């Protein structure tokens, strides 16, 4: 009786595939052909922060574009104030071991988390003065990969147990639990007005999550390796993600299917991180080659290089105005670029 | 066994997905290329600013 | 979309021989060296088989070589496994995998119990 | 040496065309010294990644090497192609009394590399932890100090002619210029403070790195087997015959002629002393050029022309 | 602009503040040297910790004045390609096996091939192994009854003889150390195979419980950096 199910799931996904090939009257590419190229983009270095003891892997940015919070293997969590380099914060991690972070949006609160299976929210701003966790969100049982608050009271956090969560930090308690995935999960990035979120895991493909019904709404399937990266278009009708393919792709969700792939036969090495400017013109990606790139999200061609890194680029991410792109390094520095 | 759930839910999962309105590629890559084109002139990184209102210098 | 289906099985009387065809789609199969795993009733998962990315390669388990040949097609995107010979114990299903990167040598997970890019597997059955 | 009344500064018996191609030899090492110092000066400064404190040291070491090329060594190109000072009499004294404080830092820095590459393997958990940046400062602190007291107090003071015939000092002076003149005692304390000591650190601690080397060569090829006689005798050969050609020539005449009344004919005072210099050229070709991260690094400098590989691409 | 420069004077204060104490966690950081305890499923992992005295557990032993840290890795899911390549920056990772399991499914070929994908892995082709083998005394115990179908399960076991360069302690005789010495030139073999000369393994077949167990992490973290800084120098 197994296979009288599985063959109803195959003529589903058959029909699934019809449609998506019926609604592909052409590619991005034929429509695009006819515009101007961005041409040569050339950023250098602007400010390089300093203070991390070992290979940062995580950073945020605050929503007034100036605070910036970085998390390094050293225990460390430093909020810079990247106009001036100094240091607003440092508060240190009771895990050394430290995947994620965020910036809340009210700037009021950061979070964090690892191979510690806890994600660790931080009152930067207590009558007192100092930093106390606020609340430490347990029940995962894997390591978190990445963690978004969608305000000062929830937060959406992914795990490396193949689930996603929604936690209402002031019970501690998962609001809802995403278990569609069936290999790891690596990444997070949530809509403009947050009411859906994208995660990418390891099994080679991405889900589209409504954070309130809880139920992937739509499965993109481009990819063929794990997945370590993924942001959405400003608009938020659109989203890419690197893998370990060595490929960005740039998938729609009115669609359902893959739009564009970004690649090079030069380039096998891993994507780590994705991201997008103000516009949505222009698509960095952070490889493991120990440099990045800068693809016109449009045309696909490489409109820039931003190699000014050592080790590897493990998080790359450009601010809520556009002024500046920070990229934080295994070499346990953050390189801002504009 | 779980396998027989796990089974149905995706079916489940499959026929909810297979269920939704699409839009022809061509009106998604003329929606991204109109958002591109109207807000170029508002992305420092696409359209570098002068150093005077760069604040990272 | 990964997808491997494995073809061959059923029956065989001890000492006969068998074939074990992986068909592979949604990949680019000559990047990604391919291993055969089996899980036999009660078990857990077993490593079988390598072959790596060009097919120069190749590993058997212990209980193994000199019985079962391993060898790969990447034209027609397959990979082949010739059982000859077989045991009462070789009797399980047995799973097509993928390493979980491209030109690599390193194939963490294929044995896991969650893993993605493996197939769901055919059954080798081994008794009069 | 039989001092005179009136020098004879036309003394230099040679062709212009000759000593214009010994001042392009003289000055080519005055260029090479000052190029590779500031290479491996700038370099070691402005990428992050080189700043471990081990390679504060060869920063330091470099700007011994670049002061000396730079406001000591013209002075005696001049002094040895001519024969005569030409700069006057106080900018003597104060030229190699400068000439004795640099060359002590560059030696008494190579004494503490050995230091620090001692406490490197054969103390290697507790390395990071003892070879902080406090203490190898103060090595650099030390380094660049003791020597400038111990020449400034044995030049300026003329204690080196203290405790020697003052008869065959103004003699030793031959016409003066600025022939260095040590006394008996003040030649051998010299010869032990500047190179003995230093020297004896060094050849004492690198024959223990060789030896583990060995060692540890002998136990990777027994174990893993299923080099010039290594990788240890090339680069401390490198390391160590440089700076014994270089050095034990000169001090070893300096210490020999005070006692054995030899006026060391000026061909060889020139020619030891210019081996001497060869060594601060050669500093940063076998401590900052010789290992590969350097290169690496300096290669990432001029990034405008060459393009990395990302790993080579490899693949099985 | 006074009010400017009062924040930025307050800020600037902060800074120093900040980096007066990040100050002093390096100098506590830079000599606090990290570790692995890979478990390869029911081998050991359990009694070999007790000897080195819900994710990541850290313990903290200190030998000789050396503050290492330790990691053993549990609640994690068998699924290790992602979280295995936070580890490349330790000194070792102690890989911990049940030498007796040959013939128990198969507990020496799902960790002989973790092995050899640790070794052959991009990241940590730089991160040394040190590789203990719990149950000696189980393999030796079985191989002396007559349980060891070690010629059969693991065939390549015929052209195979005691090494007579072995250093057998008392209790083994020379059959039944065949098999200890069996479950060494398997990693060995891999080690061998690979190789790059950046990263080498330490193999220390030994019983569940023994005071010389920390001794030989420490003995071997020891040997590791001695040969890291003798690479980094083009010494050797
Ligand atoms: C001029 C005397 C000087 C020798 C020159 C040769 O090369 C360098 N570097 N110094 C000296 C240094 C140390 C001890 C005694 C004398």
């Amino acid at each position: 009786e197994l296979d009288q199910l599985r063959q109803e799931a195959e003529q589903l996904k058959n029909q699934i595939r019809d449609a998506r090939k019926a609604c592909a009257d052409a590619t991005l590419s034929q429509i695009t052909n006819n515009i101007d190229p961005v041409g040569r983009i050339q950023m250098r270095t602007r400010r390089t922060l300093r203070g991390h003891l070992a290979k940062i892997y995580a950073m945020h940015w605050g929503t007034d574009s100036r605070l910036l919070v970085s998390a390094s293997q050293d225990g460390k969590l430093i909020i810079w104030d990247s106009y001036t380099t100094n240091k607003v914060h440092a508060i240190p991690l009771r895990s050394s071991w430290v995947m994620t972070c965020a910036y809340a949006p009210s700037g009021n609160y950061v979070a964090c988390g690892g191979l510690d299976n806890i994600c660790s929210i931080y009152n930067l701003k207590t009558r007192e003065g100092n930093v106390r966790v606020s609340r430490e969100l347990a029940g995962h049982t894997g390591y978190l990969s990445c963690c978004r608050f969608l305000d000062d009271n929830q937060i959406v956090t992914s795990s490396g147990d193949t689930t996603c969560a929604l936690w209402d930090i002031e019970t501690g308690q998962q609001t809802t639990t995403f278990t569609g995935h069936t290999g790891d999960v690596m990444s997070l990035s949530l809509a403009p007005d947050t009411r859906l979120f994208v995660s990418g895991a390891c099994d080679a493909s991405a889900k589209l999550w409504d954070v309130r019904e809880g139920m992937c709404r739509q499965t993109f399937t481009g990819h063929e390796s794990d997945i370590n990266a993924i942001c959405f278009f400003p608009n938020g009708n659109a989203f890419a993600t690197g893998s370990d393919d060595a490929t960005c792709r740039l998938f729609d969700l009115r669609a359902d299917q893959e739009l564009m792939t970004y690649s090079h036969d030069n380039i096998i090495c891993g994507i780590t991180s994705v991201s997008f400017s103000k516009s949505g013109r222009l698509l960095l990606a952070g490889y493991d080659d120990f440099n990045c790139n800068v693809w016109d999200a449009l045309k696909a061609d490489r409109a820039g290089v931003l190699a000014g890194h050592d080790n590897r680029v493990s998080c790359l991410g450009v601010t809520d105005d556009g002024m500046a792109v920070a990229t934080g390094s295994w070499d346990s520095f953050l390189k801002i670029w504009n | 066994t779980a396998s027989i759930a796990q089974a149905r839910k995706l079916v489940e999962q499959l026929k909810m997905e297979a269920n939704i309105d699409r839009i022809k590629v061509s009106k998604a890559a003329a929606d991204l290329m109109a958002y591109c084109e109207a807000h170029a002139k508002e992305d420092p990184l696409l359209t570098p600013v002068p150093a005077s209102e760069n604040p990272f210098r | 979309q990964v997808q491997l289906q494995e073809s061959g099985g059923g029956l065989v009387q001890p000492g006969g021989s068998l074939r074990l065809s992986c068909a592979a789609s949604g990949f680019t199969f000559s990047n990604y060296k391919m291993n055969w795993v089996r899980q036999a009733p009660g078990k857990g998962l077993e490593w079988v088989s390598d072959i790596s990315q060009s097919g120069a390669s190749i590993s058997y388990t212990g209980s193994v070589k000199g019985r079962f040949t391993i060898s790969r097609d990447n034209a027609k995107n397959t990979l082949y496994l010739q059982m000859n010979s077989l045991k009462p114990e070789d009797t399980a299903v047995y799973y097509c995998a993928r390493c979980p990167a491209p030109f690599t040598r390193d194939c963490f997970d294929v044995t896991s119990t969650t893993y993605a890019y493996r197939g769901q597997g055919t059954q080798v059955t081994v008794s009069s | 040496c039989h001092n005179i009344i009136n020098i004879s500064c036309v003394k230099n018996n040679w062709s212009n065309d000759v000593r214009a191609s010994l001042y392009s030899l003289m000055v080519l090492i005055i260029l090479t010294t000052l190029v590779g110092n500031l290479i491996v000066i700038v370099s070691i400064s402005h990428f992050k990644q080189l700043h471990t404190p081990t390679n504060w040291l060869i920063h330091s070491m470099a700007t011994v090497d670049f002061l000396l090329g730079c406001l000591v060594m013209p002075y005696s190109m001049v002094r040895s192609a001519e024969h005569c000072w030409y700069f006057g009499e106080v900018f003597c004294k104060i030229h190699t009394s400068t000439d004795i404080m640099l060359s002590s830092a560059s030696i008494w820095h190579l004494s503490f590399i050995s230091i620090d590459r001692y406490y490197a393997v054969c103390d290697p958990l507790r390395y990071k932890a003892k070879m902080n940046i406090l203490v190898i400062c103060v090595m650099i602190f030390i380094s660049w100090s003791v020597p400038a007291v111990f020449a400034f107090g044995m030049i300026f003071l003329e204690l080196n002619f203290k405790g020697a015939e003052e008869i065959y000092y103004k003699h030793v002076h031959c016409r003066g210029g600025c022939s260095v003149f040590f006394s008996k005692i003040s030649g051998v304390l010299t010869f032990m403070t500047s190179f003995y000591i230093p020297g004896s650190i060094m050849l004492c601690v690198y024959y223990r790195i060789y030896l583990i080397a060995k060692e540890q060569a002998r136990l990777i090829s027994d174990a893993n087997q299923k080099s010039k006689e290594r990788k240890a005798v090339k680069t401390l050969g490198i390391v160590m015959g440089v700076f014994l050609i270089c050095w034990c020539p000169f001090f070893i005449c300096t210490v020999m002629d005070p006692f054995l009344h030899y006026i060391i004919p000026p061909t060889l005072n020139d020619v030891l002393i210019w081996f001497g210099y060869l060594n601060s050229t050669f500093n940063p070709m076998v401590y900052a050029f010789f290992y590969p991260w350097f290169r690496k690094a300096l290669k990432m400098m001029l990034f405008g022309k060459i393009f990395q590989k990302d790993s080579s691409r490899c693949k099985l | 602009t006074e009010d400017q420069r009062n924040e930025e004077k307050a800020q600037r204060e902060a800074n120093k503040k900040i980096e007066k104490q990040l100050q002093k966690d390096k100098q506590v950081y830079r000599a606090t040297h990290r570790l692995l305890l890979l478990g390869a499923g029911e081998s050991g992992k359990s009694t070999i910790v007790k000897q080195m005295r819900s994710g990541i557990f850290e313990t903290k032993f200190q030998v000789d004045k050396v503050n290492f840290h330790m990691f053993d890795v549990g609640a994690q899911r068998d699924e290790r390609r992602k979280w295995i390549q936070c580890f490349n920056d330790v000194t070792a990772i102690i890989f911990v096996v049940a030498s007796s399991s040959y013939n128990m499914t198969n507990r020496l070929q799902e960790a002989l091939k973790l092995f050899d994908s640790i070794w052959n892995n991009k990241w940590l082709r730089d991160t040394s192994v040190i590789l203990f083998l719990n149950k000696q005394d189980l393999l030796a115990e079985k191989v002396l009854a007559g349980k060891s179908k070690i010629e059969d399960y693991f065939p390549e076991f015929a052209r195979y003889t005691t090494p007579e360069d072995a250093t057998p302690e008392p209790g083994e005789d020379p059959r039944v150390t065949r098999a200890k010495y069996f479950i060494r030139d398997e990693f060995l073999r891999i080690s061998t195979a690979s190789g790059d000369g950046r990263h080498y393994c330490y193999p220390h077949f030994t019983c569940s419980v023994d005071t010389e167990n920390i001794r030989r992490v420490f003995n071997d973290c020891r040997d590791i950096i001695q040969r890291m800084h003798l690479r980094q120098y083009e010494l050797l």
